């Protein structure tokens, strides 16, 4: 017998503990592996894929016209098309994408984001848009002169029917808690607004109403810290 | 040098004058089964000409208020050609596929489609009943539609409780009626076992949901069809016995 | 930091083995056949 | 294939005034994610990133214990539990994020009483593989465990813990199975066997109180499973609809829950 | 003698069209097993087998604990148990698969109460070799164990466990003995000593409660034996008939249980 | 930068009789501490000092456990505690001696009963990070702890003890924050958010009794925190006024306690 | 199992004890440090 | 994987020693005297 | 005196590491710009 004292932490079952355990089956060899395509190694591979945002999540949108930003022709200039927050750990459009369901498993995120707008309309319909990201501060801008003071991009519907606005990492702290609201408005990321830059011009005998499909993903420097459990799953009784 | 293309496989060819790319599913090519991963002892057969060719299915009309369609991939071809005979007489089956979905429209029509492959696309039974024996289940002509396809009831959840918005984690493409008219995917053999029967288990499934519904003015063409052509790349069979339909 | 040490012949009763930082995002983000550059138009 | 920690740093960039070089115009119709990065759009500075991404692997994401099943023992004398981890929606959703998974396991057994206490009694946990006879009584001959692995532990002991290997006849566990287990005439009304993979049926887990007479206690043992040495394949979207059944992905036709909460208008960020 | 793991792989084969080379026609009248293999009959492919056969040795097959005997103590004050492992039909059949066996042992003692509990009392386990005097009381002088090996353990302790060597005067344990232990006139009516090997009588196992007065409890101690370092010789068929006695292979003349269940006809597989 | 133990020894010195060399006349108007030492004023001898100063570092001064909070559990069924160590004036004053601190922690959980005892029940300690849902009942789904770190310990066990890293989004913990957390119109009457650093809100600490029915006991768990690997910056004066609030440095306008006790006159040392 | 006896001082919680503890967060790296002026290393810097 | 370690002088109190893969099936399957080939008729 | 030994991959669960005797009192006691000698008048 070797002398040995017992310390605090004895006989406890820590959930996230890395320790050995007695094997039930001695001298066991499992089934040999084969080559299955599409092996994942990290959750940062699932965050870098584009995924349609629910920017039209307002009421009166029925079942599948919640993914579409309606575009038409205006009468006044400098109009606005859509606006949505940047926070992916927040309730809204980012709740319907894939990076906003992985950053909800983790209670912290960092790095740049990326929003890709695809125009689904007629081939003869031209136009221009001013999608602009605005760091925190005041509320959503009211004019286009205030919106163009941030980090905008001028995208025109041409042969290439998709532009991508990268959202840079402009923060004071290294990380941001994916839980905003209350005293957690210190970790807000800003507002992305999309403006009717010039107009939506259409020739005769062509529909004057189109749609834009917004998609979102992470960037190369995206990272996450401290796992947690999501707030979606609700269960009253066991699934018998 | 990027929009024109020709896909010759067997005695069939596919010509197109405006595409976008050819997505390669999970960045891998359809291969033959190696001697390391193989487990069956009997020698497999390889026609290599009569089964690796473009089979064309019937056309689907694209109405304005359409919902979508879905097909099982080793099950659409069991009564058509020499591939159906090979997948009825034999017992094991391993092959990749080569997709192509065409939907041509003029420069005055607007719309888009999301075409994608869903490995192990399990159809859910719709209905609120949390009782094992009283719950509703889909019929056989709904899980395995055949060569005539099956329409979606709720395309927003892919008829499986899974959002369509995040269904872009699958090998996919778009058919934007202003840019392209054809989407093609080269999918390899994805399964947990090296060989599997082609009558009880459907590996994956194509889904074509019409987002941004079709719109046009009066005087244009109303009948807008949708045609898909499959090619079973690198097919090999094993376990020859009596032929079983299903 | 001795943690990898096992105490049985069965290797499936050990701790979390070597952490390899393998990452291939080019199979989920860019699966197309023709390699596209990032400073040019996708469809020439 | 690149292997590195931290995060890809940025590089200094200047303004570009030229034609033909357009990094911003992508084309989503090709099914490829856009590759435009920070440096090419805006003028940026140089930073060296040290924000470690060790905590985002699929081996640190799953190596966390979690309740898989609960076993109510009344003392029929015994109690059984068919091993299937898709009964609680907390560990079911992370595993259904993927299609194929190959992993080892580590089960932990936490047994309590009706009001919650630990009386110094004795418990036998017995694992019944597929094909082994299930026990029919509290003093039957199946409990002799001449070959089945069993654990004898008390209520006043620390929770029991064993390690379980990859025990599947296939090469991986698949959660979604797009087919039937058998041949024959499948019905159109009640397909009670569609989407039932036979490679996941692992057996039955039985538990009894080691005694001769009947002990007057109502126990409750909770099984906490932890995954390790886990490999994953073919990722798939995470479920948004509430779960209804246990072995089936059934949802509700009416009252479909939207995947994003409602706001007033589409031109109001807040 | 070949020594290898995994399993013999197959080799590629082609069709044979010739006379004089017939691998299929065997001759069972020579008492030899047929040696025809896969490659020679049918056309086969090449496979590399990795299905490990480590779990099929006679040292992994027997190195599993298993109930050998139960000892009821009423508290006469003490209780005895003549060591013979052929009392429970679960570990008796695996050992009777073979004729001669040489092995070490490892006994485990699990003692419970009437209703099943563990009161903090003290127990003495004493091994009585052949020739040593058996105890005649609960406070006798035999319990002084000046030379006999004894174990003092409580009911609230983990189950006791000791290691036992090969303690036979012969070179191996034989279960079947085709003879008599002594000379003389053997009877024709009641041969109560036929098939009684004297090399297997190992002694008596006694147990008492260490006290002075009488403790009012009815205990029950179960002996769990595990084999190790086991060598086996001369395999023999496994028994199909139900056991009747303990030291004799007696069966039932009437109602002989067939070794295969009945079906309808001989031309119906199912 | 000099690195040495013991204490600076003295050197021999003689008398000085000269003009222009004046070590005694300092000038405090320059905001610098005087540098006159022993040797220059008086005649001194040579000594070798060995009085170790190892016990005066900021790593031996803080590496001592100390009560940070108490959690009363009535058994609502559960009890919560927002992690903030500025609730007891013993460990609050040593930490408020400094402005910025970066350290690891080590919490110890000591749970007792109403009259003081340790009944063999079971307790679950669960840490709820900022954003995770707080439990709403004693048998809620938040206690499934699929990702939150939890500790299962009994009352009859040694006190639990875990190690906690630097979990702040900033580079250090600051106790004094001279600003507001948000923008907007700040009021003149009730500034209920001035001096509230959001980088110190670490979450909620919950505790329940693991059971099904209600256990009739009133517990009381004390949290003992110890600092380690501590770095400190920007020292500041130690507080002399009695504490009033928990998150605010409020003091009393009237009855200001002087920082030195009173004596009779200024010309009387005693 | 290795033989080992228990000594006095078992199951006690000494306040000024220097020992390890089980970490709650596996695989964690804190926020990187910056250069803050005025770092203290001992309490003999505040007495002078 | 230290398991073979013993702690007594008696060698019969140790674990399961070295696993040798000895296998001679030629004494139960082909015990005849005259070695028969497998590509010829047993009884010429 | 083995005390520094850890038993996990996380380095923040160890004991009190190496004791460095770093001490710079010249930043709190003499922070003025112009270095003043101690044997002369501060303000010449
Ligand atoms: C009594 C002590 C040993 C207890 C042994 C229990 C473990 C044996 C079952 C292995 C569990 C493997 C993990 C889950 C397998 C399949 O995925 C489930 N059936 C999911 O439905
Ligand atoms: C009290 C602690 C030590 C207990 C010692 C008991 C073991 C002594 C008996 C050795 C048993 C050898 C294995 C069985 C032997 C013979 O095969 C049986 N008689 C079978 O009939
Ligand atoms: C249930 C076992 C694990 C318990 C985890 C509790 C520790 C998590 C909180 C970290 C405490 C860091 C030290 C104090 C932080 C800030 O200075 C305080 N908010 C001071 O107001």
């Amino acid at each position: 017998g070797i002398p040995a004292e017992l310390r605090p932490g004895t006989n406890q079952f820590l959930t996230t503990d890395d320790d050995t355990a007695a094997p039930i089956l001695p001298g066991f060899t499992p089934t040999p592996t084969i080559h299955i395509p599409g092996e994942v190694h990290s959750l940062l591979e699932l965050c870098r894929v584009e995924t349609i945002l629910e920017v039209n999540n307002t009421t009166e949108a029925t079942g599948l016209t919640r993914l579409l930003i309606p575009v038409s022709s205006q009468n006044k200039a400098d109009e606005l098309c859509a606006a949505f927050m940047v926070d992916p750990g927040r309730i809204g459009p980012w709740q319907s994408t894939l990076v906003g369901q992985i950053c909800r498993y983790y209670t912290q995120w960092s790095g740049s984001l990326k929003v890709t707008f695809m125009f689904t309309g007629s081939f003869m319909a031209t136009g221009k848009m001013l999608v602009a990201y605005s760091p925190p501060g005041s509320a959503q801008p009211a004019n286009r002169e205030t919106a163009m003071l941030g980090t905008h991009v001028i995208w025109d519907f041409g042969l290439q029917s998709s532009v991508s606005l990268v959202i840079p990492w402009i923060s004071n702290t290294h990380f941001r808690t994916a839980k905003t609201g209350g005293n957690y408005d210190y970790y807000t990321a800003g507002v992305v607004t999309l403006w009717y830059q010039t107009n939506y011009v259409v020739p005769p005998e062509t529909p004057g109403e189109a749609y834009i499909i917004a998609m979102g993903a992470a960037q190369d420097n995206f990272t996450l810290k401290i796992c947690k459990d999501t707030d979606e799953v609700t269960q009253q009784a066991v699934l018998q | 040098s990027d929009r024109v293309a020709q896909l010759t496989v067997g005695n069939s060819s596919i010509t197109t004058q405006e595409a976008a790319n050819i997505v390669l599913a999970y960045g891998e090519w359809p291969e033959y089964c190696p001697d390391t991963d193989a487990t069956a002892v009997d020698k497999p057969t390889r026609p290599d000409v009569s089964v690796n060719r473009f089979y064309t299915l019937d056309s689907k009309m694209w109405q304005e208020n359409s919902t979508g369609w879905y097909w099982k991939f080793p099950d659409v071809l069991n009564k058509t050609g020499v591939f159906g005979q090979n997948a009825q007489f034999h017992y094991l089956y391993r092959s990749g596929f080569c997709l192509h979905v065409q939907c041509n429209a003029s420069k005055f029509h607007q719309g888009a489609l999301l075409v994608a492959v869903i490995p192990e696309f399990v159809i859910a039974g719709r209905g609120s009943n949390t009782k094992p024996n009283e719950a509703p289940h889909p019929g056989f002509t709904t899980t395995f539609p055949g060569t005539t396809g099956a329409t979606f009831h709720d395309p927003y959840v892919l008829d499986s409780g899974v959002p369509l918005s995040q269904a872009l984690i699958y090998p996919h493409q778009w058919i934007n009626l202003r840019t392209n008219n054809c989407a093609t995917v080269i999918v390899p053999y994805i399964n947990a076992v090296p060989f599997d029967s082609a009558i009880n288990h459907s590996n994956f499934g194509l889904i074509v949901i019409p987002v941004s519904p079709l719109k046009y003015s009066s005087g244009a063409t109303t009948a807008i069809p949708i045609t898909i052509t499959i090619a079973p790349l690198n097919s090999e069979f094993g376990g020859l016995r009596q032929a079983v339909s299903q | 930091n001795f943690t990898n040490i096992n105490y049985y012949k069965d290797s499936y009763a050990a701790s979390a083995t070597r952490q390899d930082f393998t990452q291939d995002p080019k199979k989920f983000t860019q699966p197309v056949l023709d390699s596209i550059r990032e400073l040019s138009a996708p469809l020439n | 294939v690149t292997n590195a920690e931290s995060a890809a740093n940025t590089t200094p960039s200047s303004h570009r005034l030229e034609t033909g070089r357009v990094p911003a115009l992508q084309a989503a119709e090709t099914g490829a994610t856009s590759n435009a990065t920070d440096e090419n759009m805006i003028e940026t500075r140089c930073v060296v990133n040290r924000n470690g991404v060790l905590e985002t692997t699929i081996n640190h994401f799953f190596s966390r214990s979690g309740l898989v099943g609960v076993v109510n023992l009344t003392d029929t004398g015994y109690a059984t539990w068919d091993i299937d981890i898709m009964g609680f929606v907390q560990l079911r959703r992370k595993c259904e994020m993927f299609t194929y998974m190959r992993f080892n396991a580590e089960f932990t057994f936490v047994t309590t009483t009706k009001n919650g206490e630990a009386r110094p009694y004795m418990l036998q946990y017995m694992y019944v593989p597929p094909g082994a006879p299930k026990p029919t009584g509290r003093d039957a001959f199946q409990w002799q465990t001449a070959t089945n692995p069993s654990v004898f532990v008390k209520l006043t002991d620390p929770p029991a813990q064993v390690s379980v290997p990859f025990m599947s006849p296939a090469s991986a566990y698949q959660w979604f199975y797009d087919g039937y287990p058998t041949f024959g005439q499948h019905p159109e009304t009640s397909n009670t066997t569609y989407g039932l993979c036979p490679n996941n049926m692992m057996g039955t887990f039985a538990v009894r109180v080691v005694s001769r007479e009947a002990s007057q206690l109502k126990l409750q043992t909770r099984v906490y499973m932890k995954l390790k040495h886990v490999r994953a394949w073919v990722p798939r979207p995470i479920r948004s609809q509430p779960y209804l059944l246990k072995n089936f992905p059934n949802y509700d036709s009416s009252k479909i829950t939207n995947s994003a909460r409602d706001r007033s208008s589409i031109k109001q960020a807040n």
